[PDB]
C-alpha cells in the first residue's frame, strides 16, 4: 500500500485529433518492494511514470502515494508531497553549471535547510553512489554512469519514501547498467527504498524488479509477481519480452523453411519452457531414452528472475508419431510447458 | 589636434561610456524579466498562455521593429516629460534603454531556451516552486548565453549612443557629428573613429573572456 | 496631413525601398563570394588557409566593428570621389553597401557552416570540382539560410537609411528627422514612424514566406 | 579490382603521432563481396577513403581496376573516381534535391544529356524500389529509404566498386538485413567488387566472401568469414567471433564451479559444433549409447559465411566410465569437447 495508483487515464489534445496514452491503468506497489512497467515505444510508460509524481495530470483516477491522495492537491502541498519522491532519468537531467556536490544539494536548498546539515547530507550519498570521489567536478566531464549515480544521489537527497525511475538506464551500457541496477538494488535492499521503474528492455526488469506489468497501448495486459510472469507467461506479448532477455533466435533459414501445416517427411519444432523445478533436470536426455526421440536442440538458455530460475528451449524433435506425443506428455507432465512453434 | 581638443574626447569618450552602460544596465533591469516572463509563457511551461504571450511578444516585436534614432526623435516629448530636459547625456538615457529592452527580452527568452527541457521538468520533480526555478536553474545554466547576450547587447548600444549625437545626446557621437559631416576635420574624424572601434573591442574581447570563464 | 506633405511623404517611402533595396543587392554582390571564401577558406575546410582566412576574416572583423553612423560619416570625403556627390540617396547608397558587406559575409559563413560536411565528402567522391561543389551542394543546401539572411539584412538596411537622415542622404528617414528633430509635428512624426514599421513587417513577411517554402 | 600495397598513414594533428593505418596492403577480387572489421579508431575509416583517395596515403600505392590513383592529378582522379561509387553512415543526401534529382547529381557533375539521365537514373530507382518514390524529399523518408538513395547515386555512374562506410551502422536490424540483402542481389546480378568496413559482426557474416581484421594501424587476418569464424587465429578475432554468439553463461555457476575435481562431481563441457554436424540430433544420441545425463545450460547456432555454427555447454551426469566414452564419442564426430570444470 505505499504507492497505489488506481484507474489512471490520461489523454491529449494535441492537433485536430485526441490520442489516448492510458486506459483504467491500475497498480499497487508494496512497501520496500520494486515494481517494473514494462512496454514497446508509445504505450504511455513515461506519462505512466509522471502521474505519480504529478508532473502529469490523470485526465480521472487515484494516485496514493504513502496513504496520501495527490491528484486533488494545493500546489504548495504538492512541493511537500515530492520531498518523498525523488526521481531520476534517461538523459540525466543534471546543471551543467554546478559541481556534483551542489548538484546533490539542489533539492536541499529548495527547501530552507541549513548549510551545516546540508554538506553532511551531500556527502553521505556521494559516499553510497560511489561519487565520494568526484565532490569537486562539473556533468561536461563525468561519463553516463557517473552522471547517473548523481541523479540518484539527488534524488535521494531529501531522504524520500519512494523513486521513480523514468527509462533511468536507458541511456547507459550494458556493462555499466548492471552495476547502476545493482546499486539501485542495494539502495532498495540495504535501505527499504519503494521503486517504481519504467523501462523497455526486459534485461532491466528481471534484473532488480520484484514485481512486473506489461503495458501495451495504455492498457496493462499482464500483472504479477517477476517470477510468475518470467514462469508461465500467460501473454504472448509477455513471452516476447522474455524470450528477449534470454537472447533467443530462430536462424532466418528455420522460419523460412518452417510451415505451420503438416507436409510429408516432416518434423514439429517446438519451444519449451521450463519453470524453477525442471529447469536443471535433464529432462531432455531422459526423453532421448524413455521413447527412442532424437531432439535437435536449435537453442536454448537459462536465467534467475526475481529470485527463480527459469529458462526456455527451441527444439524439433525426431521420431514415431506415437513415440513423440509420448515424450511430450512426459514433458508436460514435468512442468516443462511444450508449446508447437510448427513443423519442418 | 587641440589641446581643447584632447580634453574633449575624453569627455566624449567618458559620455559614450556612460550612455552604453547604464542604458545597457536599465534595458537589463527591464528585458530580463520580460525574456524570462516571455519564455515561461510559452506552449508547454510552467504557466503557458497562448493569449499573454502574444500580447508581450507583439509589443516587443513592434518597438523592437521601430528603427532607433526614428523611435528616439519620436520619444523627444515623453523624455522632456520625463527627463524635463531633451539634449544630454542623462536625456539620452531614457530613448537609449527603452531602445534596448526590446532586444534584451527576445535574446534573454532566445537564451533560456538553450536549456534542455528535462531541466524544468526535473526542478518540478524535487518540488521546486515556479518563482525559485527561475532563480535557481533558469538563470544560471542561460549564464554563458546571458552574458553574451549582455556584450552582443552593450555593443549595439556603442552604436546606438552615437546616432545619438547627431541629435543632441553628446558622447563621439556628437564629436564625430559636429568635426566629421558639418566641419571637417582629419585628425578629429578619424581618432573618434579609431576611439569607437576600440571600444567595440574591447567590450567584446571583456564579454568574451567571461562566457570563457564559465564551465563547460 | 497636408496633401502636398503626404505626396512627399509618398517620395520618402520610395527614397528608402530604393536604398535599402540597391544596397542590400549590392552587399550581396560584395557579400557572397567574401563568406564563401571564409568558409572553404576556413581551417577544417579545403583551401586550408589560416594566413588568408585570418586576414579575410579581420578585415569582415574591424568593418562589422564600426556603428554605422561613424562609418557613414567617415565614408563621406570617400563617398564623394567615387559618386561626385556626398548628399542624396545614389552617394548614400554607397556606405549603405559597405555598411552591410561585412555584416552579410559573417552570415553567408555561418549559413555555410549549418550544412553538414559530408556532403562534400559524398561530393567529393563523385569527381565534383571545388567550383561544382559550392554551386551544385553547398549554396542550394544552405538556401534557407541564404534567404533568411537577406530578410535580416534587408530589416537592418531599413533602420541603418533612416540613420542616413542625419546626414541627409534623403529618404522617408530624413522626414522624421526635419520634422521631429527640428520641428515637431505630431501627424507627421506618427505618420513617418507608423510607416516604417510596416515596411519592416513586410519586409519579415515576403522574407518568412518565402523561406517557408524554400525548406525542400 | 582494387589492390592497396603496404599503404601507410599517420595524422598530424597536436603533435600526436596517430598510427591511423600501419603498413597495411589488401587486395581484392574482381565481383567478390569483401568486408573490413575493427574496433572503433582501429583505422578503416581511413582505409576505405585511401581507395578513391578521398585522403592521401602518407606511403603505399593504390590501384583500382589495374590502374595506379595516387600516381595522378586533380582532373584525372576525378575521372577515375566515376569507377568507385561510395556509400556513407550519416547517409548524405541533398536535403534541397528530390530522390529523382538526387541520384541525378553524380551524373550532372559530368554533364550529361538530360534524356539519358533521365533513361539511367529511371532504371536504378525502380531497381532499389525507389522508382516509386521519385518525388519525394529526404526528410520525408526512410532509414532505408535514404540509403536506396545512396546506393543509386553511388551507382548512377554505373562504377567498377562500391564502398561503404558503416552503411548500416545506424540501422534497424530488419532493414540491416534488406539493405545488406540489396548489395548482395547487387554484387551476383552487375558483378560490383563491395568492399565494406564496419564495426558490426552481423554484417561481416551476412554478406561477405572474405573478411580481414584490422587493428592499431594493422590488419592481422585475412580468410574466408566461414574459415575465420570457426578457428580465428588472433585474440582479437576471437572477440569479435564472441559478440555474434550470443552465450549468456550463467553468473551463478562461478561461485559453484571448481577448478579441479571434487566427490560426486560431474563435469562441465563446452561443446563446439561445425557444418552439418549442428543439425545432427548429437545430445539425443549419446544421452542413449553412453547413459549419461546433458542438463543442457545453454545453445545457439549460427550461419557464419555460409557455413553453419554452433556452440552448447552441458553438465553431464552419468559414471565416469560411461563419461570418458560418451565425451570421446562426441570428438569422434568432430564436436569440439572443452571441459570448464567442475559441478
Ligand atoms: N508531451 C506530449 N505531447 C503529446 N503527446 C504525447 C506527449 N507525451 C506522450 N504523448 C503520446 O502519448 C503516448 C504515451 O507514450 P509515452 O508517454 O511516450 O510513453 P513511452 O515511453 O511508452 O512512449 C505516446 O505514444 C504519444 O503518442
Ligand atoms: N582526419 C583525422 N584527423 C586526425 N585524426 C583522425 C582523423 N580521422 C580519424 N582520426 C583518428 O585516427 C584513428 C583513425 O581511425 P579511423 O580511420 O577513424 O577508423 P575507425 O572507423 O575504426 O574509427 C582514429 O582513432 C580516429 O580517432
Ligand atoms: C547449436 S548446438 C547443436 C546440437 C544439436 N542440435 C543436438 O541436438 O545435439
Ligand atoms: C531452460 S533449458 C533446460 C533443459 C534441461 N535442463 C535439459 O537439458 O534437459
Amino acid at each position: 500500500h505505499m504507492i497505489k495508483l488506481s484507474n489512471i487515464t490520461k489523454v491529449f489534445h494535441q492537433g485536430t485529433r485526441t490520442i489516448q496514452a492510458l486506459n483504467n491503468v491500475s497498480l499497487h506497489v508494496p512497501a520496500g518492494q520494486i515494481y517494473g512497467v514494462i512496454g514497446a515505444s508509445g504505450a504511455g510508460k513515461s506519462t505512466l511514470i509522471r502521474c505519480v509524481n504529478l508532473l502529469e495530470r490523470p485526465t480521472e483516477g487515484s494516485v496514493l502515494v504513502d496513504g496520501q491522495e495527490l491528484t486533488t492537491l494545493s500546489e504548495s502541498e504538492l512541493t511537500k508531497a515530492r520531498r518523498q519522491i525523488g526521481m531520476i532519468f534517461q538523459h540525466f537531467n543534471l546543471l551543467s553549471s554546478r559541481t556534483v556536490f551542489g548538484n546533490v544539494a539542489l533539492p536541499l536548498e529548495l527547501d530552507n535547510t541549513p548549510k551545516d546539515e546540508v554538506k553532511r547530507r551531500v556527502t553521505e550519498l556521494l559516499s553510497l553512489v560511489g561519487l565520494g570521489d568526484k565532490h569537486d567536478s562539473y556533468p561536461s566531464n563525468l561519463s553516463g554512469g557517473q552522471k547517473q549515480r548523481v541523479a540518484i544521489a539527488r534524488a535521494l537527497a531529501s531522504n524520500p519514501k519512494v523513486l521513480l525511475c523514468d527509462q533511468a538506464t536507458s541511456a547507459l551500457d550494458p556493462a555499466t547498467t548492471r552495476s547502476i541496477l545493482e546499486l539501485l538494488k542495494d539502495i532498495n535492499r540495504r535501505l527499504g527504498l519503494t521503486i517504481l521503474l519504467i523501462t523497455h528492455e526486459m534485461d532491466v526488469v528481471k534484473r532488480i524488479c520484484d514485481c512486473v506489468a506489461v503495458i501495451s497501448n495504455g492498457e496493462l495486459i499482464e500483472q504479477d509477481t517477476v517470477s510468475e510472469v518470467f514462469s508461465h507467461p500467460k501473454t504472448p506479448l509477455a513471452q516476447k519480452f522474455i524470450q528477449s532477455t534470454l537472447h533467443l533466435d530462430i536462424p532466418e533459414d528455420y522460419q523460412e523453411r518452417l510451415q505451420a501445416e503438416p507436409f510429408t517427411d516432416c518434423v514439429p519444432m517446438l519451444r519449451l519452457e521450463f519453470t524453477g523445478q525442471s529447469v536443471d533436470a535433464p529432462l531432455l536426455s531422459e526423453t532421448a531414452r524413455r521413447f527412442n526421440v532424437n531432439n535437435n536442440i536449435i537453442s536454448a538458455q537459462m536465467d534467475y528472475a526475481g529470485g527463480v530460475k527459469f529458462g526456455i528451449m527451441l527444439t524439433e524433435m525426431h521420431g514415431t508419431q506415437q513415440d513423440t506425443q509420448a515424450a511430450i506428455a512426459w514433458l508436460q507432465e514435468h512442468h516443462v510447458k511444450v508449446e508447437v512453434l510448427g513443423y519442418v | 589636434m587641440s589641446e581643447p581638443m584632447m580634453w574633449l574626447l575624453v569627455r566624449g569618450v567618458w559620455e559614450t561610456l556612460a550612455m552604453t552602460f547604464v542604458s545597457g544596465f536599465f534595458g537589463f533591469v527591464i528585458g530580463l524579466p520580460v525574456g524570462v516572463l516571455l519564455y515561461v509563457t510559452r506552449p508547454g511551461q510552467i504557466i503557458a498562455n497562448a493569449k499573454l504571450y502574444r500580447t508581450v511578444s507583439a509589443i516587443v516585436n513592434i518597438f523592437r521593429s521601430i528603427p532607433f534614432i526614428i523611435l528616439l526623435v519620436w520619444m523627444i516629448p515623453f523624455t522632456r516629460v520625463i527627463v524635463g530636459t531633451s539634449i544630454g547625456l542623462q536625456a539620452a538615457i531614457v530613448p537609449l534603454t527603452v531602445g534596448a529592452a526590446p532586444f534584451i527580452a527576445r535574446m534573454v527568452e532566445n537564451a533560456l531556451l538553450e536549456i534542455p527541457t528535462g531541466l524544468i521538468e526535473a526542478s518540478r520533480a524535487m518540488g521546486a516552486t515556479p518563482m525559485q526555478i527561475v532563480r535557481k536553474v533558469l538563470l544560471p545554466e542561460a549564464l554563458p548565453g546571458l552574458v553574451n547576450a549582455a556584450t552582443i547587447t552593450l555593443i549595439t548600444l556603442v552604436g546606438y549612443s552615437a546616432m545619438g549625437g547627431a541629435v543632441g545626446a553628446g558622447g563621439l557621437g556628437q564629436i564625430g557629428y559636429q568635426y566629421g559631416y558639418i566641419g571637417y576635420n582629419a585628425t578629429v574624424m578619424n581618432t573618434v573613429l579609431v576611439l569607437l572601434v576600440i571600444l567595440v573591442y574591447l567590450i567584446q574581447f571583456a564579454g568574451d573572456r567571461i562566457v570563457r570563464a564559465v564551465t563547460r
